[PDB]
């Protein structure tokens, strides 16, 4: 009984590791967005005004 | 204005900075390394732009 | 001194560390619908795939995020005066004589 | 049970005129260093090896080609590719867009080749994302070391005709290489009047095994002799010449054969490796004006 | 009839692959169960029952290979087959859209003309199989031509055991088998070997032991000589059978063919593409020590190989 | 399905110092013999081929690596050892351990070789059974066939004999590795230098004549990685054979019954299995391979 605690314990936490995981594709993927559409600040001045 | 060219051996065409430093006369070099001086006289980097 | 006289370039790289500004409303997150996949059985591993498509979009049409270079940390490139081998880049072309 | 996918991802859209090039093929054969199922461009094509900047490659291909991982296109979106994994004896479904084209064959067995032609026939030029897509040359098996052979002849003499003209007539030379004979069929190839570097290597390895394998045969005879030993080594004497047989080892001494013979036999496996297998797939049905086949794959 | 769709929707919905097994993630922990046929230790009680192990025994591996279909006048492949035999694929041109030549062991012998003590066995029975030579030779008007330069090894395509031949009067269907094991058609749950005569086989881990291990795997190799016999150049076939690995074969090959090297090479020296001998193919691999039980015909000793999986190969040259 | 697991029945109960062998290789590759799930301890170790008093070869342990199934272990308890077992087409995990060490990364390529430098170090004694059990060496083949190299060198030397800092010092890049060479039975390698008795002198007859005239135009004008071999210098009998004019139609005759014979010479430098890792990492060691018998 436990060790088949074990089982339940060790897939029911590796399933959260890819509940962890997804949310950080989306932190990192909108942020990595956000990086192939920004020019640095000494381009953008001058065409700004 | 006065000067027309600082070198002619690197802005000159067939000179030899700029062949040493060619894309299409390195057919025979390992690729593994950097060159910097690759940057400034690579024909088609500098056409992009 | 020879003939000649040379200029000389090196390289560098400064890790640094950027205020990057992002306004409102510049985009639009599509979230999709996950999903687990199996593959590369072995005698025991059972791998998995979580994989999880968003589609993005860009609002505005002018530009809506700016990074600027604010910091220097270290200088992890040294400027060195070390040359280049060239021997080494071009393996093939040599001389004609053995000696 | 299993799933395989492979999805290639482009960081930017793809260009209108590109596009029609991707749809003209639908299913071919890549070779994708990958395992898995999210990858960048630069794993697929041949432009891990084979790039326009540097020489071009031919073991340096052969050896990649062996220990990669193949796959055949599926769906092709202007975003982003998609592939099909080649499992180990999978069974799926390959059409053909190879320039040149080689009509094929049903109840055949199919090598995969180095792109040696040029780049027109060869790839699609990219210029959304500036890597390359390179699609390796797909000849059956008996036609691969058939085009091999004769180009691998074309470039020996063109090395000695270039250095030195007085022996080689150019009509007697292109009468016989550039026309491959199978099927009842002349396929005619490309010639390259530019001046050919795929195929230098493998006639500077030759050219050390033509003198020097000869010299190697000489030095076995006298080595281990007896009264008991394997007796078809005495019907090979008509195979080795007369003129052969009459060298000694007065040219060498004894530090100069284990120079030789140690580096001797390594030329050996390097030739012989590659020549041996190509990542083969078997095809028994095939069809003309569909151009489809049905495949299985022995990674061998 | 309105209960013939119920004959095929039980079949054939379940005869099917098994589905990618892709599970949403917003159920949870419940994408596990889809894996059964990884367990393997199943629990046994002082009662295990087969009404009750009717899971464990559910499990299967999913193992199926492909045929493929031929087309061949019944001038060349003969009208009885023994259900288990072995075809070539001689492949000359594309004359036709779909003109396919076979070829069986048993033929092989009648376009080759070698010697009759040199096979004695089968001489007797391929003048009743076919003619005398005239209905096979004369497809192939090169077959002086594939002998002197050495090239017919480079034209046979190996393809593996039979499934069925569907005959009529001039041109005989034949359903192929590759990839492995040959499913029947006359009888269903019932496999198919394949079945060699006596005369080509022989035998390669044959001696006393005076120990080699066990293992899993035992192959079939091919071969073919290209040799010269009354002066016209006539080729040769055995077979072989040996689970030791390549290094030890080719050796051990050149032990039984050596007595006619031993003759031959007289015969262009009292050239340059004469110098070819022979090649090998592997025809797959029988299971660990299976028994082959011989057989009859009207005679000629036929073995045979139960769960016989086929895996063709190349040609590589041995001399 | 199919399950895969072999335990092995240890007859006499450990010693405490070879207890710590075992317990020192716990991801290890040695060839067994009867793949069965119960397991006597006479065939266990490689060392039917190779023992102790007798006189052993390598080439016939080779021979015999081929035959036998591959088998990795799992634990090792004090009253029976326990294995897990290679099925011809299955990935798995693989974990290297082997003493002259090595690297490996993603996509590299394997041979299965006996031991070739220390016979005291891959053995271990079991005196709770009187029977030690030898374990070969997984290499990878850019230096797992240079090690087949120097043994066909070598036995060509030592009977011309009848010093060796030339022979079987095996070359890697910046380390090279004597070998285990003291009571070889030459006669299983002497076959096999029969097997080179004949091809290498088939390959010296039919020699294209235009390669041949490629070299005197090769040391004479220009210079190349790999002619440091002729240090500048032809051989006499490039001389002799490039009299005549030269001939296409003859010559690809000369070529493509050449280039059979180049396929047939992989039947001589041979391996057991081979095993193509496709994953790896770094400081587990672990690595992954589907096997495949060759």
């Amino acid at each position: 009984f436990t060790e088949y605690a074990g089982a339940i314990k060790t897939i029911t936490s590796a399933l959260q590791f890819g509940m962890d995981a997804l949310e950080r594709g989306l932190v990192d993927t909108v942020l990595a967005v956000k990086l192939r559409h920004a020019p640095p600040v000494f381009i953008l001045k001058t065409l700004g005004d | 204005e006065c000067r027309s060219t600082n070198n002619p051996w690197a802005s000159q065409r067939g000179s030899l900075g700029d062949v040493l430093y060619n894309i299409t006369f390195r057919q025979t070099a390992l690729p593994g390394m950097y060159s910097p001086c690759r940057q400034f006289f690579h024909k088609e980097d500098i056409m992009r732009y | 001194h020879p003939g000649f006289a040379m200029t000389v370039v090196r390289t560098d790289e400064v890790l640094a560390e950027h205020i990057l500004y992002c306004s409102r409303a510049s985009t639009s997150m599509f979230v999709g619908l996950p999903s687990v996949v199996r593959r590369e059985v072995r005698s025991d591993a059972v791998t998995f795939e979580i994989t999880h498509e968003i589609a993005s979009l860009h609002t505005a049409l002018g530009y809506s995020s700016v990074i600027a270079p604010a910091h220097v940390a270290a200088i992890t490139t040294d400027m060195g005066v070390h040359c280049q081998d060239l021997f080494m880049i071009f393996p093939g072309d040599a001389y004609q004589d053995r000696q | 049970a299993l799933d395989k996918s492979i999805v290639v991802n482009l960081t930017s859209r793809l260009f209108a005129d590109e596009l029609a090039a991707l749809q003209s093929k639908i299913g071919s054969v890549l070779p994708l260093g990958d395992c898995h199922r999210l990858q960048n461009i630069q794993a697929l094509g041949l432009g891990c090896v084979c790039s326009r900047e540097t020489s071009p490659d031919y073991i340096q291909i052969m050896q990649y080609l062996s220990k990669c991982t193949l796959a055949v296109l599926e769906e092709v979106r202007p975003d982003s590719l998609r592939l099909t994994r080649m499992d180990p004896s999978d069974n799926l479904q390959i059409k053909n867009v190879y320039a040149p084209f080689f009509q094929w064959d049903s109840n055949t067995q199919l090598a995969v080749l180095p792109p040696l032609f040029s780049r027109k026939d060869s790839t699609i030029v990219l210029e959304s994302n500036g890597f390359d897509i390179v699609f390796p040359m797909v000849v059956p098996q008996q036609l691969g070391h058939a085009i091999l052979q004769q180009l691998l002849v074309y470039h020996i003499y063109s090395k000695i005709s270039a250095g030195a003209p007085g022996d080689v007539n150019m009509a007697e030379l292109d009468l016989y290489t550039t026309n491959v004979s199978f099927m009842g069929r002349t396929y005619r190839l490309d010639v390259d009047n530019t001046d050919l570097r795929v195929l230098d290597d493998l006639s500077m390895y030759l050219c050390i095994l033509s003198a020097l394998v000869p010299r190697g045969c000489l030095r076995l005879l006298t080595a281990l002799v007896r009264h008991d030993r394997h007796p078809l080594t005495e019907v090979f004497e008509g195979v080795v010449p007369d003129e052969v047989t009459r060298i000694d080892l007065d040219q060498l001494s004894v530090p100069d054969d284990i120079t030789r013979m140690r580096v001797m036999f390594s030329y050996l496996q390097s030739l012989s490796s590659i020549f041996n297998l190509g990542p083969r797939l078997h095809v028994y049905a095939y069809s003309a004006e569909t151009l489809a086949a049905s495949c299985w794959y022995s990674p061998r | 009839q309105a209960e013939n769709a119920a004959r095929l929707g039980r079949q054939v919905l379940g005869l099917l692959p098994p589905p990618t097994h892709r599970v949403s993630l917003t159920r949870g922990p419940e994408f596990a169960r889809g894996v059964r046929d990884l367990l393997s230790k199943y629990a046994a009680s002082t009662r295990p029952t087969v009404g009750s192990l009717h899971e464990a025994l559910r499990q299967a591996p999913f193992r199926q290979p492909t045929y493929g279909d031929f087309l061949v006048y019944s001038q060349t492949f003969s009208p009885q087959e023994p259900l288990g035999t072995f075809l070539f694929s001689f492949k000359q041109e594309d004359n036709g859209s779909s003109m396919d030549m076979l070829l069986t062991p048993t033929s092989l012998f009648m376009l080759s003309g070698m010697e009759a003590a040199k096979a004695p066995q089968t001489h007797k029975v391929a003048g009743v199989w076919y003619g005398s030579g005239s209905g096979l030779a004369d497809f192939i008007p090169n077959l002086s031509e594939l002998m002197d330069t050495g090239e017919f090894h480079t034209l046979l395509t190996p393809v593996g055991p039979m499934v069925q031949s569907v005959h009529s009067t001039f041109v005989t269907k034949v359903t192929s088998a590759m990839k492995g094991v040959g499913l029947a058609r006359d009888e269903p749950r019932a496999h198919v070997g394949l079945t060699l005569p006596c005369d080509m086989l022989v035998d390669l881990d044959e001696s006393c032991p005076m120990r080699e291990p066990a293992g899993l795997n035992v192959t079939i190799y091919a071969s073919l000589v290209y040799l010269r016999v009354n002066q016209r150049p006539s080729m040769a076939l055995t077979f072989f059978q040996s689970g030791k690995g390549f290094a030890e074969v080719v050796a051990m090959i050149k032990d039984h063919f050596t007595d006619v090297i031993r003759t031959k090479y007289i015969q262009l020296r009292h050239y340059i593409n004469r110098l070819v001998f022979g090649a090998v193919c592997t025809l797959g691999t029988v299971p660990f020590d299976s028994h082959p039980v011989h057989q009859s015909l009207n005679s000629l000793p036929v073995l045979v190989f139960a769960n016989f999986e086929a895996a063709c190969g190349p040609w590589t040259v041995f001399l």
